[PDB]
């Protein structure tokens, strides 16, 4: 509950089953994640 | 044990003291899990009748869960807790990376052609 | 049919240097003269021109003279100089589209087929190209009148010419932002692009001044034009097409980042090819 | 008459609309993309068309004002965007 809570897992639980039941999260490609690991470098190896 | 899911050996921990009374910062110990489980009903949860998520405070049946379910969704139905597990709205944004992105392709050129 | 036009800074010259030529008047002259030159592959080209003897009164302006001997001389003079010139319509001042280029043109369609005209500048503002060209159809149909006939604007481009660089380029030596590379695209059509998109937007917000208090003619050729741009705006935020989108983009960081990371180790090679220059030259000199 | 959002209707409604059958819809509306009054695709299982052109009408002094409103906030989106090219790109070029 707290690990949906805090971030980490996002998907759902049947409590009244028992199974935890998780989507398959897959092209995080186009999900702006790995732009910003560019820009973290872009500008730094501008920088050095 | 705050610090992970352990709940039920913190309200173990509540009314296990061998030191004092501790009384009043197990009340709000007690107010500050309140809110938490009172958080942590808003999940994708399915059905839960009034007896599961009834008793994991420490509730048997009082109109606090009135409280709640009136505070919060999950509303008071025919032995029913509502999932309104939506999380629709939010994403198919284009413009945002197309301000910011914006902003970004031109600091991109500054640093270089333009001598610093 | 004509594809467009070819226009040379001698002759875009050559038309405002008689529009000081005859600056002396004061009151009120056109600057119209006849444009000679050639065109091939359906491709316009303008080279030469001079001008007419050209005079109008304000009461009754359906009135032109062209001194045609003057007309055939002095071209007679410029075929025997250059046999590969020749006609290829004529000009006016053009400011604001005097009533006698209706009947301009069809007083001497004798000698050009297309006896195309330009429309110049005199006083140089804006933030495109103020030198324009039009072409001659009539038409017969059903509205209007029976006898109609409205010049079209055929697109308008100054054409250079390795001989003419020498000279343009020499007469300028103001300012010049070459050195094209990642800002003069940026400043050309980006700066300046956008605010050419700014004058065709406020166009039709000329023509949207007639709601209920403008000109007596009301739409017919105008709006399905209108209802054809609302109807081609383009696609909306919803598809992949926004994942193709960070798709493509995601792919064109690598290659920025690729050459972002040659161009600092290019840097330090040059920085250890200065201090095998220090080093090794402070022990040496002194 | 449906807005640049969806205009996809369904042959449910065209059988509503015009009081015909499912099965002359589509007989229907192939004379219509083969005259070319509509340019759109045609989905058969989940009854949708996806109409993207229609033929250009005519229209009085009323439409002129929501084709004037739908211009009016399109200048400031060039200004406000232009603004942002002028003042980030000023140092660029003087």
């Amino acid at each position: 509950a707290k690990a949906i809570r805090d971030g980490v897992i996002e998907a759902s639980i049947n409590h009244e089953k028992g199974y935890v039941q998780s989507k398959e999260m897959i092209d995080i490609y186009s999900t702006r994640e790995p732009q910003l690991a560019f820009h973290q470098r872009i500008s730094f190896c501008l920088d050095i | 044990y705050l610090m992970e899911g352990s709940y039920n050996k913190v309200f173990l921990a509540k009314g296990n003291i061998p030191a004092e009374s501790y009384t009043f910062f197990i009340d709000i110990l007690l107010d500050t899990i309140r809110d938490e489980i009172a958080g942590c009903i808003e999940k994708a949860y399915e059905k839960i009748l009034f007896t599961e998520a009834t008793r994991i405070l420490f509730f048997n049946t009082p109109k606090k869960m009135t409280d709640y379910a009136k505070k919060r969704g999950w509303v008071l139905g025919p032995n029913n807790y509502y999932s309104f597990a939506s999380q629709q709205q939010k994403p198919e944004d284009t413009t945002i990376p197309s301000t910011e992105l914006a902003k970004q392709v031109i600091e991109y050129a500054r640093q270089l052609e333009m001598i610093v | 049919a004509v594809q467009k036009v070819v226009v040379h800074p001698l002759v875009l010259l050559s038309v405002v240097d008689h529009f000081n030529r005859i600056g002396k008047v004061g009151n009120q002259k056109r600057v119209v003269g006849v444009l000679l030159g050639s065109w091939q592959k359906k491709v316009l080209d303008v080279s030469n021109s001079f001008a007419v003897p050209f005079d109008e009164d304000d009461k009754d302006d359906s009135v032109w003279f062209l001194d045609h001997d003057y007309l055939e001389n002095m071209y007679g003079m410029f075929k025997k100089v250059n046999a590969r010139e020749r006609i290829v319509g004529w000009y006016h001042t053009g400011p604001k589209l005097h009533k006698n280029d209706i009947a301009i043109n069809e007083l001497m369609k004798r000698y050009c087929p297309n006896s195309v005209l330009v429309i110049i500048d005199v006083k140089p503002k804006d933030l495109g190209l103020p030198t324009e060209a039009y072409i001659s159809v009539e038409e017969v149909h059903d509205d209007g009148t029976p006898t109609s006939k409205t010049f079209e604007h055929v697109t308008s481009e100054i054409g250079a010419e390795e001989a003419e660089e020498v000279g343009v380029e020499h007469l300028l030596r103001d300012i010049k932002d070459t050195t094209v590379g990642t800002l003069s695209q940026r400043i050309t059509n980006q700066v300046h692009g956008l605010k050419g998109l700014n004058s065709k937007l406020l166009d039709i917000r000329s023509y949207l001044e007639k709601v209920a208090t403008g000109k007596l003619p009301i739409n017919h050729q105008i709006i399905y034009q209108l209802q054809d741009v609302f109807n081609l705006l383009p696609d909306v935020s919803l598809q992949e097409f926004v994942k193709a989108f960070y798709l493509k983009t995601n792919d064109q960081m690598v290659v920025v980042y690729l050459a972002s990371l040659i161009r600092s180790v290019v840097a330090l090679h040059n920085l250890i090819n200065n201090k095998i220059a220090n080093r090794d030259a402070e022990k040496k000199e002194g | 008459t449906r807005p640049a959002n969806h205009r996809q209707l369904t042959f449910e409604e065209i059988a509503k609309s015009a009081k015909i059958t499912v099965n002359e819809v589509e007989l229907l509306v192939m004379k219509a993309l083969s005259v070319g009054l509509v340019k759109g695709s045609i989905d058969e299982v989940d009854k949708r068309v996806h109409m993207t052109w229609v033929q250009p009408r005519v229209l009085d002094l009323q439409q002129i004002k929501g084709m004037k409103d739908r211009l009016e906030f399109w200048c400031t989106d060039v200004k406000s965007m232009e603004m942002l090219v002028e003042h980030q790109a000023h140092d660029i070029l003087t």
